[PDB]
């Protein structure tokens, strides 16, 4: 940092990385895939 | 002086006796209504002309008007390289006191070799006189409405556009306000929304501070420049020189010297500099020799007597010492090596006197045929050439930067600061930076401090023996945000 | 990759130590002990490298 080297920071903080993971994790479990193509489904577990 | 008199235009540059109030004065005769130029109180006498030039005679009005202002002119007065400049333009607008915004060009109009010094101006107006200005010519006037206004021009750096025809129709400032800094940058008038980097701000440092420990001997020049003897040049003399100021300016009250060289030094600095472990070497030679003393050359001096490291950082100085040194029968003191089975190393010094054996039949201490003695006598009388005469020859040499030193030279040391941005000399070692108290450790016989960055950060006071901490400034980057040029300007 | 980073921004560093074919590898060392002239050819040796 003390001879015109400098490192800038990332845009997305990891809090907000770790926000969109939870949200992926909790539509698989929660409507399969069908919020990947429109409005989110539920459907239980044993029939997904 | 230019002028532009009734008829007209004359460009003078002489030696004149200014008056303290040059004008013109203009008298209105009220039996005929007519302006006629009377008065020109200029300059009292006008000695020496340089340069001289008149312009084509000419008739203007010199009527006086009542209408508001209906002429605007724009002067540039630029002096460079002895050539005095002069861009004009004229307009005509309505405004009497405002001052218009326009963009319009100003198109060169005279240029001329002048080559002289000016440094102050003065304006020159003309007067109106009538029988409605009564008096003597100190208050028998009146003045008549005219207007001006002056500014300074300053270096800077515009980015100009042209159009079609070729001329210049906008400009902007590159260092006016951070969004012209992005236009500057882009080479655009247009700037889109979004984000830019133009440049980097650098904290700048103020005072500056010496640290030099105290020496107040003077150095043994007397017995190296005013000795009674030298020596002879293969027997080459030396001395070791520590502790004292080396005034290299106070080289010209007592003696002049016939050659003064350096190398790998420039003199002026000499006496900025702190140089480790100088060594004085002493000889005397013949004036052809003294073309030898430099690195990579050859001849018997420079070969089988004297010799200099390639790398040599110092300086060689040399002045003819044939009064002292020329006796008429001849001054056979000075002798020299000719011969040697090898050549020397720098820095080196034999005094081996054995026959040499120039060819077979080994000498066995004969000096017979093929058999010569190494040692030969220079002889120096009053009466030989110049390249013959003999010279007093001294080579200066030494360290810098590479160890705790002490013949520094003269200067002068000042206080401490902290916490600010400055600039320091630490016994020789340069630099810039805060300088904070240190929690490191150094051990009691070494003066620096040394980071991976293969700079340094520590130094050891050469006063107080206390350890201080070098950080640089905060150098950072500059970025700005805009919306677009088409929404805002903010 | 943290490694590659690391290792190409220390050679980078470090690179600032060698004369390039000059007396020394500091400006400051130049800015002293010489005239513009016979600097400037030290100084553009060290800009090449
Ligand atoms: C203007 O100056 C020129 C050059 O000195 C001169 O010949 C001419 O007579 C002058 N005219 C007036 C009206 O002063
Ligand atoms: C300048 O003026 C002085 C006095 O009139 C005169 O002696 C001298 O020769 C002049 N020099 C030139 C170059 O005209
Ligand atoms: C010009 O004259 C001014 C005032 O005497 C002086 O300060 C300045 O150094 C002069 N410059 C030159 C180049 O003669
Ligand atoms: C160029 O000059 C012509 C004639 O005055 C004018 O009609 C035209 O508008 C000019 N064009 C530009 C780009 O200034
Ligand atoms: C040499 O001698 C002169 C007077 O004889 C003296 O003033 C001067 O300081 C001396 N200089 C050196 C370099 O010995
Ligand atoms: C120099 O002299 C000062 C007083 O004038 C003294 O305090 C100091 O110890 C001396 N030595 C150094 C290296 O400053």
């Amino acid at each position: 940092k003390f001879n015109g080297l400098t490192v800038l920071p990332p845009l997305l903080t990891d809090e907000m990385i770790a926000q969109y993971t939870s949200a992926l994790l909790a539509g698989t479990i929660t409507s399969g895939w069908t919020f990947g193509a429109g409005a989110a489904l539920q459907i239980p577990f044993a029939m997904q | 002086l230019i002028v532009n008199n009734a008829t007209n235009v004359v460009i003078k540059v002489c030696e004149f006796q200014f008056c303290n109030d040059p004008f013109l004065g203009v008298y209105y005769h009220k039996n005929n209504k007519s302006w006629m130029e009377s008065e020109f109180r200029v300059y009292s006498s006008a000695n020496n002309c340089t340069f001289e030039y008149v312009s084509q005679p000419f008739l203007m009005d010199l009527e006086g008007k009542q209408g508001n202002f209906k002429n605007l002119r724009e002067f540039v007065f630029k002096n460079i390289d002895g050539y005095f400049k002069i861009y004009s333009k004229h307009t005509p607008i309505n405004l009497v006191r405002d001052l218009p915004q326009g963009f319009s060009a100003l198109e060169p109009l005279v240029d001329l070799p002048i080559g002289i010094n000016i440094t102050r101006f003065q304006t020159l107006l003309a007067l109106h006189r009538s029988y409605l200005t009564p008096g003597d010519s100190s208050s028998g006037w009146t003045a008549g409405a005219a207007a001006y206004y002056v500014g300074y021009l300053q270096p800077r750096t515009f980015l100009l556009k042209y159009n079609e025809n070729g001329t210049i129709t906008d400009a902007v400032d590159c260092a006016l306000d951070p969004l012209s800094e992005t236009k500057c940058t882009l080479k655009s008038f247009t700037v889109e929304k979004g984000i830019y980097q133009t440049s980097n701000f650098r904290v700048q440092p103020t005072e500056s501070i010496v640290r030099f420990p105290n020496i107040t001997n003077l150095c043994p020049f007397g017995e190296v420049f005013n000795a009674t003897r030298f020596a002879s040049v293969y027997a080459w003399n030396r001395k070791r020189i520590s502790n004292c100021v080396a005034d290299y300016s106070v080289l010209y009250n007592s003696a002049s010297f016939s050659t003064f060289k350096c190398y790998g030094v420039s003199p002026t600095k000499l006496n900025d500099l702190c140089f480790t472990n100088v060594y004085a070497d002493s000889f005397v030679i013949r004036g052809d020799e003294v073309r030898q003393i430099a690195p990579g050359q050859t001849g018997k001096i420079a070969d089988y007597n004297y010799k200099l490291p390639d790398d040599f950082t110092g300086c060689v100085i040399a002045w003819n010492s044939n009064n002292l040194d020329s006796k008429v029968g001849g001054n056979y003191n000075y002798l020299y090596r000719l011969f040697r089975k090898s050549n020397l190393k720098p820095f080196e010094r034999d005094i081996s006197t054995e026959i040499y054996q120039a060819g077979s039949t080994p000498c066995n201490g004969v000096e017979g045929f093929n058999c010569y003695f190494p040692l030969q006598s220079y002889g120096f009388q009053p009466t030989n050439g110049v390249g013959y005469q003999p010279y007093r020859v001294v080579v200066l040499s030494f360290e810098l930067l590479h160890a705790p030193a002490t013949v520094c030279g003269p200067k002068k040391s000042t206080n401490l600061v902290k916490n600010k941005c400055v600039n320091f000399n630490f016994n020789g070692l340069t630099g810039t930076g805060v300088l904070t108290e240190s929690n490191k450790k150094f051990l009691p016989f070494q003066q620096f401090g040394r980071d991976i960055a293969d700079t340094t950060d520590a130094v050891r006071d050469p006063q107080t023996l206390e350890i201080l901490d070098i950080t640089p400034c905060s150098f950072g980057g500059v970025s700005v945000i805009t919306p677009g040029t088409n929404t805002s300007n903010q | 990759v943290v490694n590659q980073n690391a290792q190409a921004l220390n050679t980078l560093v470090k690179q600032l130590s060698s004369n390039f074919g000059a007396i020394s590898s500091v400006l400051n060392d130049i800015l002293s002990r010489l005239d513009p002239p016979e600097a400037e050819v030290q100084i553009d040796r060290l800009i090449t490298g």
